[PDB]
């Protein structure tokens, strides 16, 4: 919603235009939330495009 | 061709950088033109080249 | 089309090292020293990054949007 008039680079024009693997969110099933502390279950590299 | 006339002509289409002459941005990019790579208006290209 | 996630031969994660690689090319780095700085020792990952063509943005230029 807020960008420069030109904004040639896609970074300024767009948001979430690169789906990095950090967007993956773990959805616990059953009691997996209690067994695994938060942040343990996640993609390893966090930066894969 | 006399040097004064050439200097007058080049002062209208070029600028002096480090003793050399570089064509003006608007000459390369007409007002109706756009970037072949991004499609941005020629005014932004002129500002960037300036 | 897009950078593969894994190296074909060895299997090292190479997908996350693409955009940073471009940064090293946006900087003054050459190809070889940028690949060395990224940590690609064996030549297979160097072939993966060096020979990859980024067609995803050119295709996105033709996306509906
Ligand atoms: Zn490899």
């Amino acid at each position: 919603p807020h960008a420069a008039k030109d904004s040639s680079d896609p970074n300024e024009l767009y948001v979430n235009h690169k789906v990095y693997t950090r967007h993956m969110t773990w959805i616990p099933l059953g009691n997996q939330a209690d067994l695994f502390p938060e942040g343990t279950i996640r993609p390893v590299h966090d930066d894969i495009l | 061709i006399d040097s004064v006339a050439v200097l007058r002509g080049i002062q209208k289409v070029a600028m002096l950088v480090q003793g050399n002459w570089v064509v003006k941005s608007d000459i390369l990019y007409p007002k109706d033109s756009s970037s072949p790579h991004s499609g941005v208006p020629a005014e932004v290209l002129c500002r960037g080249r300036d | 089309m897009i950078i593969p996630v894994r190296c074909f031969t060895c299997g090292k994660i190479v997908g996350n090292k693409w955009e940073a690689y471009l940064g090293l090319l946006q900087a003054e780095y050459t190809e070889g020293d940028a690949l060395d700085a990224l940590g690609l020792k064996r030549y297979c990952c160097r072939r993966m990054l060096l020979a990859h063509v980024d067609l995803i943005e050119k295709l996105l230029n033709y996306a509906p949007l």
